[PDB]
């Protein structure tokens, strides 16, 4: 798993070894996809990762639907947007989370607002405070180039109930001003801070702290669940 | 459309404040209950002399 | 004699049980007995073993046992809880035949009432719906937040004879319509009272 | 783009009604066996009082 | 060497199983068999709402019945008959 | 009047 | 094993139980099937069937073969089949060829 | 981390709620893959003593024999660990630890128990939490910053002092669509329609007279939110709204289906 993080043959080796780890193999697989994903956007690979026999009791829905979304962004944005499908409607909460993640670079350049809107209604239909985290992540990863308007969008949705989504909003909007101190980040930071919302505090902290490889490193940075390696 | 939209913002923020103090209301009532009593009145720095 | 009530305890137990036996092949009428209180309207509240079902695959003329195993789980749940008696037994959906009536009759040993038919009611889940309302997430309850018999069927159908009946139906509708008109008025008035409350409130907030 | 988050607000009003009428239900755990009873006397304001245990 | 310790020692193993017991507070049910929950009156104590044994004989729990209650969880236990003081040092004994 | 029979 | 079922049948079942974890059983070759027991190290309660024993009816071989086939299938296996009766005619041989003190 | 089939949740609430307080106990069955992800499919209700049950509920013949029986016609694999059924308060395990903590490593470190609460959970959110063996070893899991909701327990000193040993982690949940879906006239002038519009319009009469008295009275000399909404003599006006609501869900709808 560590080896994948450190870096066709490579891909298949990873799968063979990444499709057996079941601890080390999970993280390994994630890394593998990440550095091999690029933008293949191929049926075979996609279906393969998608159907690892439902479970294979792997680390949190295969590192959060890693492979699929990763490869989708890696090869395109249109075809990746088409795939959002499975995860989006996939019964398993993890499937939906993965879908959200993928709708993470698909239609960057503040793209198909139809897709955005759809995601947005799924972004408040989430069973728990997670998938919502992923929704926020996708939001932040998109509305990329454009901004000053992003703050307003995130504004109303910033704070609400189930204080997990609140923090998610932060990251989603945090990215929008990587970059820059203002476009309303500062305005919508102080108020959000100094609150019990345990996860929210950390979100605020990271926002305060805050090119294709530089795209990726923030996209994985919202996998602040798993380990350190971000 | 933006003005009517901000009217909808007022509706959504009002209902969201209702669910604020209902949620922290159900965690809130796990605290204490204040006592009550007559006094002979204070003399000094803070002070009461309650009974 | 009364009907049956339901507890989805046994529903999740049989559903997980056909999540068990669903290996390669074996679409089986898996018969397992129930234990619980039997009286006027009940459910036989808890399930049990099966001694799993296989005949040839369809040649359904051969049985499963033990009666000592009936009193293994039924006997040693009495060490856990003593409120129970066997009536209920199930199988898969939806087809039944003389096998099932032959385990009603042959393996009877108490069971006067056990349809899993007039005893037809699927219950309320009293005092344990906490383990149901936690289990009723995505899409929710409503949304929460939102020749002889058929000969005697059409004996009670025909009615267009509006002289009498028609007049009566007309009348009742009129009376109830009026009631609604009367009402749909006083709620409009008190709604208007909420209007002047909000307008004088924001008027004073000027 | 201001049509995009127009579809947000309707869904949030509906879903906050979902978990709102679901959210008058989590408060009903504080009334649970066993709770001491003691009579109500003078009301002073909004949601507080000076009940007599 | 074994029957002696078995009888007059293993009979005195009872101290641990009886030592496990916890004791029960008593009280008087001000009736109101509020169905699933009753309001009882403790002896030097407040009136308060108590849950029930769940297969108790509720139908004879009359208003003014001595009942035993749990300490920690406080659910009502096995009932009691109406008490007597040391009126046992009154009725049961005198100068006859 | 089933078509005819806003309140919510 | 699993032993099917007034003087010959009484003695033939009484010794075959305790003859050999190799658990005993007792079924019939009757009509709609009576099993009465399973694979259990308790052997003497088979003798309890001898108290109030009643052979009165009709014999069916192949259905009782299906009884010991199931009740020993879902447990080696052995079908002990007593007969003193005419068995009529009708897969019985060729199904269990792959079945095997 | 820790997973459940939620049949174990319903049999859990069944055994607990059935036996309050009596602290009923049992022990579940499942499988282990990694550090602490524990799928629990069925809880096994080990029997009850008089009123105080302990390690003596770990019986030879009951859990051994019945583990063989529902090993055969049911749950095949090994057990996980125990449980416990706290009625009333919540979750802290003082005399429970000496009867539970030492039992785990007799089997394995892959063994959890769980205290539940079938009294204060009337809810659809039932109080469930497993734990650890942090009897000793005060000597990894990025978690996204310590998991959230155990920096929000009911932070009480004897509970948090119990949380020094306890360290709960999560409770996951599974279910399937089938189960989900599963769980998810007339009366006309008998006396019915008349005698619930002969009734309610009379309270609309004199309750609307008291609403007249309310609007006449509070129009002038009104302050401090009408003396706190008249806690006393409750309640004028709303009563009228409720009455209006009651008939318009009834005197139309099934009457509508009359048509």
């Amino acid at each position: 798993h560590g080896g994948s993080l450190g870096l066709q043959d490579v891909y298949d080796l990873l799968k063979t070894n990444l499709y057996q780890d079941d601890a080390v193999t999970g993280e390994a697989a994630g890394l593998a996809l990440g550095l091999v994903m690029l933008g293949s956007k191929n049926a075979q690979a996609i279906e393969d990762m998608v159907g690892y026999a439902q479970e294979t009791q792997h680390e949190k829905i295969l590192r959060g639907l890693a492979v699929g979304i990763a490869l989708v962004m890696y090869g395109r944005m249109e075809e990746a947007d088409a795939l959002i499908e499975s995860l989006c409607r996939d019964k398993d909460p993890i499937l939906r989370r993965s879908g959200m993640y993928t709708v993470a670079m698909a239609y960057c350049g503040s793209g198909n607002n139809k897709a955005i809107r759809r995601l947005l209604h799924v972004a408040v239909s989430d069973v728990n405070d997670d998938v919502r985290r992923a929704a926020v992540e996708s939001l932040g990863f998109i509305l990329f180039r454009t901004p000053e308007q992003c703050p307003s969008v995130v504004s109303l949705l910033s704070e609400s109930y189930n204080p997990h989504v609140r923090y998610g909003a932060a990251m989603a909007l945090g990215i929008c001003c990587a970059g820059t101190g203002n476009k309303e980040a500062i305005n919508l930071l102080e108020p959000m801070t100094n609150d019990p919302v345990n996860y929210v505090r950390q979100g605020a902290l990271i926002a305060s702290a805050l090119h294709m490889p530089s795209v990726v490193g923030v996209l994985v940075f919202t996998q602040f669940w798993f380990w350190f390696p971000l | 459309k933006s003005q009517n939209l901000r009217r909808l913002q007022a509706q959504r923020n009002e209902l969201n404040a209702k669910v604020r103090l209902l949620r922290e209301e159900l965690q809130l009532l796990q605290e204490q209950g204040s006592y009550v009593g007559e006094v002979v009145r204070a003399m000094d720095k803070k002070k009461v002399l309650v009974k | 004699v009364q009907k049956v009530v339901v507890h989805p305890l046994v529903l999740l137990s049989v559903v997980d049980h056909f999540n068990r036996i669903g290996k390669v092949g074996n679409q089986k009428r898996v018969v397992g007995v129930l234990l619980g209180s039997w009286q006027k309207k009940v459910l036989d509240v808890s399930n049990s073993f099966a001694v799993p079902f296989d005949e040839d695959d369809k040649d359904d003329s051969v049985w499963f046992l033990d009666h000592d195993y009936l009193e293994n789980m039924y006997g040693m749940f009495k060490k856990v809880n003593a409120r129970e008696r066997i009536v209920g037994w199930y199988h898969t959906g939806p087809k039944l035949h003389k096998n099932d009536i032959a385990i009603n009759e042959l393996m009877k040993r108490y069971c006067p009432n056990s349809v899993l038919h007039v005893t037809s009611e699927i219950g309320a889940e009293e005092a344990e719906e906490v383990g149901v309302e936690h289990l009723l997430r995505d899409i929710k309850d409503t949304t929460v937040g939102t020749i002889y018999q058929l000969q005697d069927v059409f004996n009670l159908l025909p009615d267009v004879s509006l002289q009498e009946f028609v007049k009566a139906f007309y009348l009742k509708t009129n009376d109830q319509m009026v009631v609604v008109y009367l009402a749909s008025l006083i709620r409009s008035v008190v709604a208007l009272h909420n209007l002047i409350n909000n307008k004088i409130a924001n008027r004073d907030a000027e | 783009f201001l049509e995009v988050q127009e579809e947000y607000i309707k869904d949030e009003q509906k879903n906050l009604k979902k978990e709102f009428l679901h959210a008058q239900e989590e408060v009903k755990r504080i009334q649970s066996i066993p709770l001491v009873i003691g009579q109500f006397l003078e009301a002073v304001d909004q949601n507080t009082a000076i009940v007599g245990s | 060497q074994l029957k002696e310790l078995t009888k007059q020692y293993e009979k005195s193993e009872n101290d641990l199983k009886a030592l496990q017991s916890v004791g029960q507070i008593v009280g008087e049910v001000l009736k109101q068999l509020t169905e699933e929950k009753f309001i009882v009156k403790a002896t030097n104590g407040p009136r308060y709402v108590v849950g029930c044994r769940r297969q108790l004989d509720k139908s004879k729990l009359k208003p003014g019945t001595r009942v035993a209650l749990d300490m920690t969880t406080l659910t009502i236990m096995r009932y009691l008959p109406r008490e007597v003081d040391p009126l046992v040092y009154n009725m049961s004994h005198e100068d006859p | 009047q089933v078509i005819e029979y806003m309140i919510v | 094993t699993m032993v099917c079922v007034l003087q010959a049948q009484q003695d033939a079942v009484n010794i075959v139980c305790h003859s050999k974890e190799n658990n005993v059983g007792l079924i019939t070759l009757a009509n709609d099937c009576e099993v009465l027991t399973t694979l259990t190290p308790d052997t003497g309660r088979i003798l309890s069937k001898l108290h109030t024993v009643q052979p009165k009816g009709k014999i069916t071989f192949c259905t009782g073969i299906r009884v010991a086939h199931l009740a020993l299938k879902h447990r080696k296996m052995r079908i002990i089949a007593f007969v003193g009766s005419p068995v009529e005619d009708n897969k019985l041989a060729k199904r269990l060829k792959k079945e095997k003190g | 981390q820790v997973y459940i089939s939620s049949l174990a949740l319903l049999k859990m609430l069944k055994h607990g709620r059935a036996g309050v307080p009596m602290e009923v106990m049992g022990l579940m069955l499942g499988e282990f893959v990694d550090d602490y992800t524990v799928r629990v499919i069925d809880v096994f209700a080990m029997p009850q003593s008089g009123t105080g049950v302990s390690v003596e509920a770990v019986d030879p013949v009951f859990q051994a024999k019945m583990l063989d029986m529902l090993k055969q016609t049911g749950r095949p694999e090994m057990v996980v660990g125990w449980y416990h059924s706290h009625p009333g308060f919540g979750c802290w395990l003082s005399g429970v630890d000496i009867n539970t903590q030492q039992s785990f490593e007799a089997l394995s470190e892959r063994a959890v128990a769980v205290v539940v609460d079938p009294i204060q959970s009337v809810k659809g959110k039932v109080v469930i939490d497993a734990f650890r063996l942090i009897n000793a070893n005060m000597m990894p899991r990025q978690t996204t910053s310590n998991l959230g909701h155990l920096n929000k327990p009911s932070i009480q000193a004897l509970i948090h002092g119990l949380n020094r040993h306890y360290y709960s982690i999560t409770i996951n949940y599974r279910k399937n669509e089938l189960e989900q879906k599963m769980l998810l006239l007339t009366l006309q002038d008998y006396s019915e329609h008349c005698k619930h519009n002969e009734s309610v319009v009379k309270e609309m009469l004199e309750l609307a007279k008291n609403y007249n008295k309310a609007v006449e009275e509070e129009d002038k000399m009104t302050p401090e939110q009408l003396a706190i909404k008249n806690v006393g003599k409750q309640d004028p006006k709303r009563h009228l709204e409720e009455h209006v609501d009651v008939l318009m869900t009834s005197n139309i709808v099934q009457c509508l289906a009359a048509m």
